[PDB]
């Protein structure tokens, strides 16, 4: 189809690869649009604008500053990643290539090559495009090539020049011996090229994969070759097997979205119920304006339908704390500060390479504890002979409940021996081979798949698939719907103890991961490899792991985490991932629970005012509830807590199954926290409502007010939410003691300090001595102590019941 | 190469408590053995408080105060006969109660100027706009601006012991009914030499006032912005049914002997325009305050649904 002239002499794109996503000029508009298209970010901006314009209990600076913080942090992280990819694009480009333009050896950059020009690759120098071998200056017309960036193997493949042009060295390949190469359109398959060359004096030789020198292949043991650029960048076989990086989201991150949507519906229902009840209550003429609080002429003149919308917006802002914007800030801090535990780990240190573990992203720490599938490279990853503890690591991963598949670009004879040596294929394991010997082209694969699924395995079995056969299964899966090749093959794969995929291509390896990612239920997939041949499957999986070995750092740069050794994956998943998931899953649940406990008493208070949107607590309490009172203890928990000891986590791999499937963020656990928060919030409000049913709570007969009521509720709430985390803590460090008891002691000290001085910078003194007068009554102390215990009784009963039987 | 410190290797010393049903089981008894004596004690204490409520709204047409719902002369007087079955012994506190009065309304609560009531000179003649249905009257700032001030309770209540049938008055003291801190620090008078009338010079009285703030009481230490009756009302209530300290009947023979009594009221405060009622409360106190059985009943029931859980779980765990 495509016609190429050799010297571009009478008888397409340039090779500028683009791995980046943002341009310098369009980065901000493209990033802020993708960031504010998320429901949480859009909601936070809406709330910030409503506080700025319509109404706000507290300053609209505690609502818009954390949003700015998280937006800039994400923008900087993504911009730095894109800059890192740009830097690699400019080193692959702007590379010296020698092109023979007019009987002379011109020197250009790699990106300036056009389709149909003669390149002059030398020994131990990577090919700049998909060249067709015109001439090796030997008299044999054969060169040697190592395609370690396409299949990960370092053997010496042999290619053959075109016979009628084997004699053209000395920059004399422009000898008016021009030709017309008629090849096919570019395809990602490395081992299938069809085309012909029409040498004019016309001899027409049929070309094949033996003449095509692919980009990313090193020329070995040959001083110099001449070839024609047939395919350039973004159409080279190397670029067609690249795919690209998609936005990676962990299971905790997607559960946070569902939790936020549920609480958004809760917030909307609260606001709507409050507005409806407010305007039902105001229907009585003496309920609004009963001569003791009368409205201004402006409030009376305000349009009816506009005031309803304004009241709904005000109830929204008043109840808006149940979706915590501080949770996102805390999550970013925890994610950034938790990667240092992977970086600092001495069990990931290699004496030979003088390096440890490398963290490229901090947003996938919890995904290491949710892995369901492991996809492995074989050469350099599993083997050096075998690596240190390749078989022990696989045994540990199997004991953890994971499935280990080997995706390799090596041939089956050697790939299968490695799987037999790694104990992945046992002696009494019967192999179902779908390779090219058992398949005899035609539709025999149809018979093979039915014979293996319907009557062999649906009633010990290890599947072996070839790249060519996987090509048939995949490319020919969009023709039939009665019995899908892909579905039938995936059932066999799922029912097999291990799966070996040999003679694969870089894109075929990501295609397998995509198949598993799109199963019923969402398996979390892990990919590990050491070479650029494994970059595509690393960029496709939920968590990509690179290895710092002997094949470069292309896989270690495109990955999320890089470890020197494959045995290093046991601790990275069993201990680090487990702890990381358990910490953040507890943080999210606690953040939602402690903010629902904070706002439910304030929602119940509107039934006792005229639904007037009067806050139950002081503004200084509303502001620093999530900043000072209840901010540090949960952050310390999410960074230091070991519910199971690290030494135990590595020893027993069956503890990894307890948190599989996002177990701590499911409907049951979520409902437990949500109903506990509701029960505690109801207790907070009504225990002090019934307490306030007396003439006086003091020995001197003096009465309390609406600010003392709210201060009592706030004290009970703060102590209850702190003591719940204290009860949940299992790993009490000095830092945990410090934060947990210092938050409680700082609440009491700020209450005695903020209240107790008439502040010249305040326009109100509503809380001057409310806290100090509240603590002068023994009855109030007794009520607070009783309410804290009633609020924690369901929790104590649980730890009593589920610790026996 | 990586620094082998306890913090960086996640091996800091930790307490690591274990809390199972062999160490958490025996607190359902320790709690049930303290909460029941406490609930019983604070329930007996509440029962020993002597209290009486008199509703003098006069809505029903068989009341002495029905004449003041819509009178011709605005200072009307009515007397409600009531009887104290058993005597009040210790200190006695008199309250007035209002129901369906939303002192916790969002619009009402902010209708004040705390700097103005703190004796600030720049705020006396420049009240805030939050107190502005009642900010300026007659082109002149209102000295106690706001709705909370404007709506101040203004009935006068007098107690007479009958006996003979010769009423003997009961001494009521108006000092010591507000918070010491908010009478002596939070509420201050404007600066001025000796006369309170000339300190409030460019200001005007509230529209519902019949006498300016410097004529609220003859005692110079209870005269204006520091009137304890004003301060008590300024402390807005939490619920639409509330009580406010009116007077103190000091301990002296009981403080309030059992017998017939008279409650002469100067019915000034209109509460019947909305569905509100007015009450007079005579009460004694204890260390726990007024009469409220909620705390006792709750402590007793919480220390009784703890001891039974402990009993029913210790037996259930003894099966092994
Ligand atoms: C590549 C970069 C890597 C990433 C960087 C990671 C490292 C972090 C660097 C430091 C960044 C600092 C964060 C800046 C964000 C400011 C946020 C802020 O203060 O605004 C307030 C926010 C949000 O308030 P909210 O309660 O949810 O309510 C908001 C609601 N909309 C409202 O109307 O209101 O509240 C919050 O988001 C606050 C929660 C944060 C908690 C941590 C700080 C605690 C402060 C210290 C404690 C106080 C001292 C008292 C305790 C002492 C006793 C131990
Ligand atoms: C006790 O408190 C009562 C409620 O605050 C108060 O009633 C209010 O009295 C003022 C002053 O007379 C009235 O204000 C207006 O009254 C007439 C209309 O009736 C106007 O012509 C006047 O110019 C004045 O602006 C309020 O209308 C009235 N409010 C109610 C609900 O009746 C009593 O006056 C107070 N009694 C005292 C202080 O002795
Ligand atoms: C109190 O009211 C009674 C009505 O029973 C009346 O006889 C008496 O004179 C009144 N006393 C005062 C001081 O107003
Ligand atoms: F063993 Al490979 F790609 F297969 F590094």
């Amino acid at each position: 189809t495509r016609t190429v002239f050799v010297g571009n002499h009478p008888v397409f794109c340039d090779n500028r690869i683009v791995s980046s996503k943002y341009t310098l000029w369009n980065f901000l508009p493209k990033n802020l649009f993708e960031q504010f298209r998320r429901i949480a970010n859009f909601y936070f901006l809406i709330i910030f604008l409503v506080e700025v314009t319509v109404d706000t209990p507290t300053s609209p600076v505690t609502s818009g500053l954390p949003l700015f913080f998280v937006i800039t942090v994400t923008a900087i992280k993504q911009g730095y990643e894109d800059w890192l990819r740009h830097r690699a694009d400019n080193e692959v480009n702007k590379s010296t290539v020698y092109i023979i333009e007019n009987a002379k050896r011109v020197r250009k950059e790699s990106e300036k090559i056009k389709v149909g020009d003669v390149v002059e690759v030398q020994a131990d120098e990577t090919f700049p495009c998909d060249l067709i071998l015109l001439s090796s200056c030997t008299t044999d017309g054969t060169c040697y090539v190592t395609t370690a960036s396409l299949d990960g193997e370092s053997n010496c493949k042999t290619h053959y020049a075109v016979r009628d042009t084997i004699a053209l060295c000395t920059a004399e390949s422009i000898d008016t011996l021009r030709a017309a190469i008629e090849c096919e359109q570019p395809q990602p398959d490395l081992y299938k090229f069809v085309g012909r060359i029409n040498i004019y004096s016309a001899v027409a030789r049929s070309l094949g994969p033996e003449n095509l020198l692919l980009k990313g292949a090193t020329l070995k043991n040959t001083e110099k070759i001449y070839g024609v650029a047939v395919y350039t960048g973004m159409e080279t076989k190397m670029a067609l097997n690249y795919q690209g990086k998609s936005q990676k989201r962990s299971a905790v991150e997607k559960s946070i979205n569902a939790f936020l949507i549920v609480y958004l519906f809760i917030l909307l229902t609260k606001a709507a119920v409050c507005t409806t009840l407010k305007y039902v209550w105001q229907s009585t003429p003496y309920n609004d304006e009963p001569w003791y609080n009368q409205k201004t002429q402006k409030e009376r003149e305000t349009l009816k339908v506009l005031k309803m919308f304004t009241d709904f917006l005000s109830f929204m802002v008043l109840f808006n704390f149940i979706i915590p914007v501080s949770m996102y800030v805390t999550v970013e801090m925890q994610k950034f500060l938790g990667s240092f535990f992977i970086s600092w780990d001495k069990d990931f240190y290699d004496e030979e390479i003088n390096e440890g573990a490398l963290v490229n992203t901090s947003d996938l720490n919890e995904e290491l504890g949710q892995v369901d599938y492991v996809f492995t490279d074989k050469t350099g990853t599993l083997t050096e002979k075998l690596q240190d503890q390749a078989a022990e690591t696989i045994e540990a991963l199997h004991a953890a409940g994971l499935k280990v598949w080997v995706l390799t670009g090596d041939k089956m004879e050697t790939a299968k021996s490695t799987c037999y040596a790694c104990r992945l294929f046992q002696t009494n394991t019967e192999l179902l081979e779908l390779t090219t010997k058992t398949i005899e082209e035609s539709e025999r694969k149809e018979d093979r798949l039915h014979e293996l699924l319907i009557e062999y395995r649906k009633k010990e079995y290890g599947l072996i698939i070839d790249g060519s056969t996987l090509s048939l299964i995949l490319n020919s899966s969009q023709d039939s719907s009665s019995n899908n090749y892909k579905s039938i093959f995936l059932q066999i794969c799922m029912k097999c103890t291990a799966v070996l995929c040999c003679r694969m291509a870089p894109l075929q390896k990501a295609q397998i991961v995509r198949m598993v990612k799109n199963l019923k239920g969402s398996p979390i997939t892990l990919s590990i490899g050491d070479g650029a041949n494994d970059v595509s499957m690393i960029l496709e999986s939920h968590v990509g792991i690179g290895i710092k070995g002997k094949e470069g750092r292309q896989a270690a740069r495109n990955s999320d985490y890089s470890v020197p050794k494959f045995k290093h994956l046991k601790k990275l998943l069993l201990a680090h991932g487990h702890l990381y998931y358990v910490r953040i899953a507890h943080l999210v649940q606690y953040f939602f629970y402690k903010n629902l406990c904070f706002i439910l008493p304030q929602f119940l208070y509107q039934f006792f005012c005229g639904f007037s949107q009067q806050p139950l607590y002081d503004a200084a309490y509303l502001t620093m509830y999530n900043i000072c009172f209840t901010s540090l203890p949960i952050l310390a928990y999410s960074l230091l807590e070991q519910h199971i000891n690290i030494d135990t986590l590595t020893s027993d791999p069956r503890l990894y199954m307890k948190i599989s499937g996002n177990a701590m963020l499911q409907l049951g656990p979520f409902l437990y926290w949500t109903f506990l928060a509701a029960f505690e919030g109801t207790v907070f409000f009504f225990g002090t409502y019934f307490l306030f049913q007396t003439a006086s709570l003091e020995e001197n007969g003096k009465v309390y007010g609406n600010w003392t009521f709210g201060t009592i509720v706030f004290t009970v709430l703060v102590f209850t939410v702190t003591l719940k985390l204290a009860l949940d803590t299992r790993f009490w460090t000095w830092i945990n003691h410090f934060v947990i008891w210092g938050s409680l002691a700082f609440y009491v000290f700020f209450s005695f300090f903020w209240g107790g001085i008439i502040w010249p910078f305040l326009k109100q003194q509503r809380m001057y001595f409310v806290f100090a007068q509240m603590l002068s009554s023994v009855s109030t102390w007794l009520a607070i102590i009783l309410l804290i215990f009633i609020s924690l009784f369901p929790e104590i009963l649980l730890i009593v019941l589920k610790n026996v039987r | 190469r990586p620094d082998n410190t306890a913090f960086k290797q996640q091996r800091l010393p930790a307490w690591q408590p274990i809390l199972t049903a062999g160490t958490v089981l025996p607190i359902f008894f320790i709690i049930g053995l303290i909460f029941i004596p406490i609930g019983i004690g604070i329930f007996v204490t509440s029962n020993n408080i002597r209290e009486i409520e008199i509703d003098y709204t006069g809505t029903e047409p068989s009341s002495p105060c029905n004449k003041c719902l819509s009178p011709d002369v605005t200072p009307c007087f009515c007397t409600i006969n009531f009887t104290l079955e058993k005597s009040f012994e210790g200190n006695v506190f008199m309250y007035y109660g209002l129901s369906n009065f939303y002192q916790n309304h969002r619009r009402y609560v902010k209708s004040r100027d705390d700097s103005q009531l703190n004796g600030d000179s720049s705020a006396l003649l420049n009240p805030s706009k939050e107190c502005e249905p009642y900010r300026r009257n007659e082109d002149k700032p209102i000295a106690p601006c706001g709705a909370i001030m404007n709506s101040m309770f203004n009935d006068t209540l007098e107690l007479f012991l009958i006996g003979d049938s010769y009423p003997i008055p009961i001494a009521l003291k108006k000092k010591g009914i507000a918070w010491w801190t908010d009478k002596n620090v939070k509420f201050r008078n404007p600066p001025g030499g000796d006369n309170l009338e000339e300190r409030f010079k460019g200001t005007t009285k509230p529209v519902n006032w019949l006498k300016p703030v410097y004529m609220l009481d003859s005692d110079p230490d209870n005269n204006g912005f520091i009137n304890e009756d004003f301060i008590v009302w300024m402390r807005t209530a939490a619920l639409p049914t509330f009580r406010k300290l009116y007077r103190l009947i000091e301990r002296k023979h009981p403080t309030l002997p059992a017998g017939r009594y008279w409650l002469n009221v100067t019915y000034n405060y209109p509460v019947h325009y909305f569905d509100g009622r007015k009450r007079m409360i005579l009460s004694t106190i204890s260390w726990m305050g007024g009469k409220n059985p909620f705390l006792g009943i709750a402590y007793i029931a919480v220390g009784s649904i703890s001891f039974l859980l402990g009993v029913v779980l210790l037996v259930i765990n003894h099966k092994y």
